[PDB]
């Protein structure tokens, strides 16, 4: 939900 | 009173006589102790850090002005700023407890353009730890919604400003400043019916800013009104010489064009009429308003959560989207029913869709370094950037703090996440690499740009749209999703757990304005209307924004925060 891709 | 009043309207009281800085910062702090600090009926808990020298350059607001010598437009306007932002001789804890201490050395460049016209920051909001979340309770708490108690302030999963909404929809402030990752700036304005506008790629420096994940962190202003945003985006948008933490102005490999070079001569110039909306070709996914079965029908679809799966409106917010679309047909303008490849190719919700993991548009190396590498790096520079002897490395950190889960709350439904930061901490003891030296990075930031050419640009081109609309969120989750396991299934749903468009937005450089749709009749939340467009076509988006605005008062004082 926050970081990059995933 | 200063409820409901515009930067216009404040500065016109300036300039006449009828009230002064210090008294505009006393208002808006009376507002603040009788509605958000401990203790009060509704302690909504938006702003956590105090600047105590509000009121000492309100003063000095004061002696330029009487001296006839304004900054400018903005010369004694209060505003709060999201705990992301470095201000000078305040505390920058992102919401971590790890970072409690951190004192900011100097400005953040957002920040640094409003002191120098005269606007004086009251506080910082708050937000979940390191903006790695949404509703999630941090070092300072999380904030509560000043429309309805009983549902939340932004998107549980990725509305990480939740201070920034809560505080200006409520009036603590003329404006308020945001950052957004994934939806954590258009989030937290649906719900509390504010303007945001999420600019293209380097258009506003995040030099000073509590980087997340460097390729989509981007600075995101509040606003009550379009005039208020274009107030506010007339000053801080600027050429900044210091690139320093911000990777796609630093970057040689992709062009990206100045600042100055982008905006327009004066923003509050783009503000215009239903005129601006005669004759343009508007496409709504059909994914955001009931209108496509075909979500989610692929064998295993999403990329993790709820991505790729069908979003269920709330019947509340498809009346007010009928209502808008509505303004815009009477207004000459039309809309168009349309897929949206630039969500579908990213998380694979249907048959022959492919996911940004499989496409081979960027590799899967380089997505495991945007989020491993690249970040720890950027969490890293911006210590040491910033420079505060007791705490400039990001090995020096405590892991285990950065983002500790929260006693008696339900467990996080992506993973862990107090194990998942202390790996940064990790990495940084074994040794990071710097932004330059990581060999993936050349052909992911090509691959980025050319996705939105394929699903983007080159789609609204020949579909000769003007811009792509939708409802910002589909849904609202209750308060009490931290907890409630019925409300968590509704609070971490697609459409709900983010704002619509999930990652791909951000991902793509893709520039956003969201307007108040309207208030839902059933619960009193309010939902937005987004605008998103091709890249570096800001004014455009921000002109049609402005003019369904005008076709309309959909936007109300919140009912738990009357004036005093």
């Amino acid at each position: 939900p926050p970081l990059a891709s995933k | 009173e200063v409820t409901e009043v515009s930067i216009a309207e404040l500065r016109d009281a300036l300039e006449s006589g009828r009230t002064t800085a210090v008294e505009l910062v006393q208002a808006y702090l009376a507002r603040i102790d009788a509605y958000d600090a401990p203790g009060t009926p509704t302690a909504l808990n938006a702003v956590v850090v105090r600047n105590p020298d509000a009121l000492a350059e309100a003063q000095a607001s004061d002696a330029r002005r009487a001296r006839g010598e304004p900054l400018g437009p903005l010369d004694g306007i209060p505003y709060t700023a999201k705990d992301s932002y470095l201000v000078k001789g305040l505390t920058a804890a992102s919401g971590s407890p790890a970072f409690k201490d951190l004192v900011a050395q100097r400005d953040a460049f957002t920040v640094e353009r409003l002191r120098a016209a005269g606007a004086i920051c009251l506080g910082k909001t708050n937000m979940p730890p390191m903006a790695n979340g949404g509703m999630q309770r941090g070092v300072y708490g999380r904030a509560e919604s000043p429309y309805n108690a009983a549902y939340l302030t932004a998107p549980f999963a990725s509305g990480s400003s939740n201070g920034a909404g809560t505080a200006t929809a409520a009036s603590f402030a003329a404006f308020g400043l945001a950052e957004e990752t994934w939806s954590s700036g258009r989030g937290p304005a649906s719900n509390n019916g504010l303007c945001a506008y999420t600019p293209s790629r380097g258009v506003i420096s995040v030099r000073g800013n509590w980087p997340l994940t460097p390729t989509m962190d981007v600075v995101v202003p509040y606003a009550r009104s379009m005039a208020d945003l274009l107030e506010i985006l007339d000053v801080v948008v600027a050429d900044d010489p210091d690139t320093r933490g911000d990777l796609w102005r630093m970057q040689p490999w992709v062009p990206i064009p100045k600042a100055s070079e982008v905006r327009p001569a004066s923003y509050p110039a783009l503000a215009a009429g239903a005129e601006a909306l005669a004759g343009k070709r508007f496409g709504v996914p059909r994914m955001f308003i009931n209108a496509d079965p075909d979500a989610g029908t692929s064998e295993s679809p999403g990329i993790g959560g709820p991505t790729g799966q069908r979003i269920h409106t709330r019947p509340s917010v498809i009346a007010l989207w009928e209502q808008a679309r509505k303004a815009l047909e009477a207004a000459g303008a039309e809309v168009i029913e349309v897929d949206f490849p630039l969500v579908s190719n990213c998380e694979g919700d249907r048959p022959g869709a492919p996911t940004v993991f499989n496409r081979g548009l960027v590799s899967k190396e380089f997505l495991h370094d945007e989020l491993w590498e690249l970040s720890a790096w950027g969490f890293d520079d911006f210590l040491r950037a910033n420079g505060d002897p007791k705490l400039n490395r990001l090995a020096d950190v405590d892991g285990p703090q950065i983002f500790p889960h929260d006693p008696g709350t339900l467990p996080n439904r992506e993973g862990d996440l107090a194990a998942g930061m202390d790996e940064y901490v990790r990495m940084a003891e074994r040794g990071i690499k710097p932004w330059d030296r990581i060999a993936t990075l050349p052909d992911g930031l090509r691959g980025l740009e050319e996705t939105r050419r394929i699903d983007l640009e080159e789609w609204m081109r020949r579909l000769r749209l003007d811009a792509v609309l939708f409802p910002t969120v589909a849904d609202v989750g209750p308060a009490d999703a931290d907890v409630n396991p019925a409300s968590a299934d509704i609070a971490w749903s697609n459409g709900v757990w983010v704002a619509n468009g999930n990652l791909a937005i951000r991902h793509l450089g893709v520039p956003t304005v969201t307007v108040p749709m309207g208030v839902m009749a059933d619960i009193g939340m309010p939902v937005g209307l987004t605008f998103a467009g091709r890249a570096y076509d800001d004014s455009a988006l921000l002109r049609f924004a402005a003019a369904f605005e005008s076709t309309g008062s959909r936007r109300i004082v919140p009912p738990r925060t009357p004036p005093l």
